[PDB]
């Protein structure tokens, strides 16, 4: 994609989660298991679903054909007629196909951008705290267990909370 | 030692959905909408509760003019829209045209029902003869003609000039036809009318026609090498319409008027009734579809979605999809 | 203890002006241009400094032909547009019609300026009654007939054939008009024209034509069984135009040479003129505006916007504002 | 936005900036201020202001309907003229509608991409010689009058020019 | 000391290729696709390996009916399309007009060959002199006419009335021409004709025609004040054709089986052959090319690119290019 | 651009550089050089080039002027005929004309992504052993010779297997 993000620098999707299209897994003492970001995927159906409806909303008036005849010496105008209405079955037909595909591009590089900024707003937290894999992982600089973690999956994460405990560990690996 | 990770994902399934792009094709992705009908019944329904006039092997002339062999349709119910074939089989028993045909189609994809009504009781001729018949017509083993129009003739040796007015005293404007007959040669003029150079007037506030016989040889389309030429007004409620003949007159016998107007169309099929029904038909079978887009058929009447000429058209509402 | 700090950030205002985009509907954005014209004057203009012919209740047949109750437009100057009603009461005086209306109307529409001419002095007629006059034709409460035909009848008790000819030694063409009248009984015919039997031939390079009245029974319109029927052709320069009848002929006294061409159409409203100017009119008012779009009416003469069926069209030029 | 700048990674704008759409707040000892980014406000008021010329140019020559006229027994050619004029009057307000929508919804893409690529311009100069907050505020590690802030609002800063200072208090925070 | 350093960066060249943006116009890039073709090559060729029918100064009209100035194209060979002048000089040679000529045309756009064949030899004329002729269509200096038509004139002191039949044996249909002679008085019409009111009757089993000559003055055409009016129709295969009249009928000589059908058009263009060769022909040049678009003209025929009114039409393949 | 590479954090493009779109120039003590990245140019040609195609087949069904003929009563349909040509062709012009200038933008704007991506995919497979310049180039905290440098552009860095050459170089430096 356009933004490195969905294969990209986090390679391959989660078959394991199930409830949503973005979202964290972890793995602390605790076991593991998958979790779901709720307010980036409903920001996303709900961007997408507008979409669908502003598609088919732009198509509402648009040509249509009607049957008209005319006799054997009214061969002139029997064509303007045939060409007129191939002609705006032709252009519609084009518009739908070029809208279908013009936001088929954009939709999957909205999820591709929806990923590389839900990354942004994990490594924006932990900062020092913990470590970039550069596989879309974090490993931390100290303990993380299930409510720590779900500070830093609805945005509550205290930084210095774990600054100094960190530091330590920091200082144990550059000796 | 490696201590706890979190980690940044997105969903995957095994969907095979593929979905196509500017710059690639058949990208597999994790959730798609079809936007394209693509299947219908293959029968003519109804149209909401209405059902269609469909005429059989009867063309709009057939019906119209009143073909011994459309009696099918002497007096037809309040329509949804008409079905006529392609090269319907009872159309002109007598050979011959009918004058602005298409402008009148056209004014029946407005109308939605029409009322027979008798404006010249066919025991109204008193100095004429007015039983004309040929066996180009034929109803049930004999010969007949059109029933909405009459064939007068001379009777005894003569063919007084005929000279027939009727207000439009109804309602409804009137749907009126009538016809002139051209022969071979003089000799068949003289036999039927009896006078050999003669005229017909027809008058309306708007109308002011005046025809006159091509009498002519010409080639035999079945059997006959005499022609019918027809003609057809709208007579306003309220105005008349005056008739002044000296022969070759086919005189109106039914009108029809003009009950109720809307949207119609007719609608070329092959197809026979289905006793199901739709808020959408066209030519080749019906549509139930709640999709904006159908590739099926340019010509519909009804509730539908938009005709394009696509075979495919899919979106994309979910991700793309790891392998 | 905190240090010094720089922080990068973006605009935001009190603006409320909101844009649509493709996902979302209703943005709130710092700054937007709206580019659709909403607004007229409700008005009828001058075109640049030029006055449109403003028909009241005249019709364009009414006007060309001279109807008495048109004697506002006998000489007019160079128009910008013709305005003519949707129902103009003032159109053929006497019942009839007008030979190809609508090609007539056409070529109207592509006309800034005429020249009216006499072709014929109507002191000419030393053989026939030129001063016919109808009832349906008034003009002071007395009867009157069309200012630009001359209706002859026969004189003493005769119609001597008139072989009358004209030639447009003009430079510019010549829109020529003339008629046939239809009497509705042979009384009649022979009341006015003496002979029973009549015709009218017109001659040109391009031109071939002959009529025979059409002597019939007819509803009465306006209190007449009479028909009065017109017909037009535009007389090349230096050709001449052949006149032959016997009876039953309206002739032409006045003609009309073209004298500038161009752009201009004939637009149906109600309204009046207005006293005012614009560089672009519409059937319902004039516009003054530099926006590219407008959505007033699809019909438009002059430097105009665009038409589009939109209520609304802003484009956003600014950033996402913040609540 | 497709950035995660603009209601992103920071949110809300700055009402007491009149000078510019993006620019700088900062706040050293001589007191607070904003001052505009001009060079990326005028790149992108020429940038906007081109589209906006460029999509009214494009419809300059475009479908104009004239009225013709018909009589009673040419109902087919006056319904085909009223099919060909609404025909063109829908596909021209599509056009216009759609350009609208769409390129409205890139007008907005356009600014939080010009405001990210500005974080980052400041961002890849000062590196390790300040501490990135994470909501698009950079608390750097030295003394900076109102010549430094000048240096790296036209990007001339030199890094090892104030190197040694932020060091220090990088050793600071280090014990 | 610094150390070991890895850059990552993009491709720059010499180009100068400029493109256009929504934002900016005129934006140097590295690689362009250019898909607008702009050139012609001022000639008209052939389509495949098969010859247009270039009339020279000869018009349709003057080809079929067989304009003594048109004898260079008495049996042309099968043709790929028809090159017309503007204004030919060579058309109906003597004044008058051709019935549905524009029809005719529009048939002819599906014709690609015409097969000529006799249907009344000239000699079967044995009542009537079979030898008009007019110095409105010379020859070699001296009064000729049409090869196609005959233009028949009294015998002795006699018009016997004609009646002839044609029945179309051939597999193909056929198009048959004929005609009817407009004089200018009555002294005119009995000194060709004898008979002083004559008619034309044509019948086919649609075809119910009948023409009667308008006698009357009008101005001259080419010397003449006469005029001669031409009809055709398409005789099918297994259909007979019918001819009566007693005066002023200009006979069919020689009709014309259409043999092939399939594309073709007529163009306008004051261009003469190239002896080239092309698969795709405008009016004022032939395309050689492999764009998918051009600009040259509206108006083709063949396998060509798409018309588009476009200046300029280039693609971005690469990136933008550094100064 | 969009994405903030071309003109942006990394100035110019390389003259030098005719093997490619995109790559790397080199400078250790076995001199200096270009070289073009394989995988990710072909990634661009095939989606320049499919673009390319999509679009001239989607104009291959487009409206065909034909010539018609009209008698001097016919000027209302002969009228007719003519907006209705004009008006197909007119919208055909904007649809091929809005259609390039569209895809115009979205192609430079592709290449400004694919060096971006580029970049990080050097970037987050070096981390600390080496420094972003923050022009497009790192400079390693290691000895790189010509093994290891096309080990970074096969994504076959290893990261720990110097990683103790790299740390003492940076602590070195930390002095
Ligand atoms: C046009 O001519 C055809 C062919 O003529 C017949 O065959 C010839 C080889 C020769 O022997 C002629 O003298 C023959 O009549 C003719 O079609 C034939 O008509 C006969 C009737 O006598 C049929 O029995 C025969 O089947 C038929 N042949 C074919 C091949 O159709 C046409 O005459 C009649 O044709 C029939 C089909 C009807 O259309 C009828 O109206 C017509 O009189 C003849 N066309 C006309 C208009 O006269
Ligand atoms: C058609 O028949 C109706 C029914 O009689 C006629 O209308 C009536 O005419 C009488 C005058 O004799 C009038 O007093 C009635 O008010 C009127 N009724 C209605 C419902 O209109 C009509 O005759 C006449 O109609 C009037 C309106 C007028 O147009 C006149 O020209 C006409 O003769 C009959 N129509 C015709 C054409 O005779
Ligand atoms: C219409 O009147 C004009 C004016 O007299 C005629 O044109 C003149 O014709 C004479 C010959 O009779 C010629 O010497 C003049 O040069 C010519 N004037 C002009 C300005 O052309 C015209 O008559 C004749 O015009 C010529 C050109 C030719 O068409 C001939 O057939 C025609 O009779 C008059 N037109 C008609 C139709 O009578
Ligand atoms: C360009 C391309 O490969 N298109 C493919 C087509 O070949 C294939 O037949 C179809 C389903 O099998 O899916 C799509
Ligand atoms: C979907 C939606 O929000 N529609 C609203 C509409 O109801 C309202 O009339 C208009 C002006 O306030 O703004 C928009
Ligand atoms: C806005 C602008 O400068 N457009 C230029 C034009 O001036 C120049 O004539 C043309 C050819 O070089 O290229 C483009």
């Amino acid at each position: 994609g356009l933004f490195g993000a969905i294969a990209g620098f986090i390679e391959g999707g989660w078959q394991g989660m199930v409830d949503g299209w973005y979202g964290y897994h972890h793995s602390n003492e605790q076991g593991s298991g998958y979790a779901a970001d709720k307010e980036s995927t409903q920001k996303a159906i709900d961007g997408v679903t507008n979409k669908v409806n502003s598609i088919i909303d732009k198509m509402n008036t648009q040509f249509e054909a009607v049957g008209r005849e005319f006799n054997n010496l009214e061969r002139r105008i029997e064509n303007l007629n045939k060409k007129m209405e191939d002609g705006f079955l032709d252009v519609w037909t084009y518009n739908a196909e070029l809208l279908v595909l013009m936001e088929n591009e954009r939709t999957l590089d909205f999820h591709d951008s929806n990923v590389k900024n839900l990354y942004d707003k994990v490594r924006l937290q932990l900062r020092d705290n913990a470590k970039e894999l550069g596989n879309g992982c974090f490993e931390f600089y100290h303990r993380c267990d299930n409510e720590c973690m779900e500070s830093v999956r609805n945005g509550t994460y205290d930084y210095p909370q774990y600054s100094e405990e960190a530091r330590l560990k920091r200082e144990e690996i550059s000796g | 030692d490696p201590g706890d990770q979190i980690c940044i994902g997105y969903h995957a399934n095994n969907s095979t959905e593929q979905v196509d792009t500017i710059m690639e094709k058949n990208v597999t992705v994790t959730h798609a909408q079809d936007i394209l009908e693509k299947t219908h019944n293959g029968k003519l329904c109804n149209l909401d509760g209405v059902k269609p006039l469909i005429l059989r092997d009867c063309s709009v002339a057939g019906w119209l003019l009143g073909n011994p062999m459309c009696d099918e349709f002497l007096n037809v119910p309040e329509w949804s829209y008409i079905v006529e074939k392609i090269n319907p089989a009872n159309d002109l028993c007598y050979p011959g045209n009918f004058n602005d045909y298409e402008e009148l189609k056209h004014l029946l994809s407005r109308i939605n029902h029409f009322e027979k009504i008798q404006i010249t009781p066919k025991n109204s001729w008193s100095d004429h003869e007015a039983s004309g018949v040929s066996s180009a017509c034929p109803y049930q083993g004999r010969s007949s003609f059109f029933r909405n129009v009459v064939w007068l003739t001379k009777k005894d040796n003569a063919y007084p000039t005929i000279k027939r007015s009727y207000n439009n005293t109804n309602q409804e404007d009137l749907l009126v036809l009538w016809g002139i007959h051209h022969p071979n040669d003089a000799t068949e003029q003289t036999r039927l009318y009896q006078n050999p150079t003669t005229y017909i007037s027809v008058g309306t506030s708007t109308l002011n026609q005046k025809l006159v016989p091509k009498i002519a040889t010409r080639s035999k389309v079945k059997g006959l090498s005499g022609r019918m030429e027809f003609f057809w007004t709208i007579l306003k409620s309220n105005d008349a319409i005056n008739f002044e003949s000296n022969g070759n007159f086919i005189a109106p016998e039914n009108a029809y008027k003009i009950v109720k107007k809307g949207d119609s169309t007719i609608m070329k099929s092959e197809l026979e009734y289905g006793d199901c029904n739709t808020k959408c038909q066209t030519p080749i079978g019906a549509i139930n579809s709640s999709m904006p887009f159908h590739n099926i058929h340019p010509l519909t009447i009804g509730e539908c979605p938009k005709y394009v000429k696509s075979n495919r058209l899919v979106l994309a509402t979910g991700l793309r999809n790891s392998p």
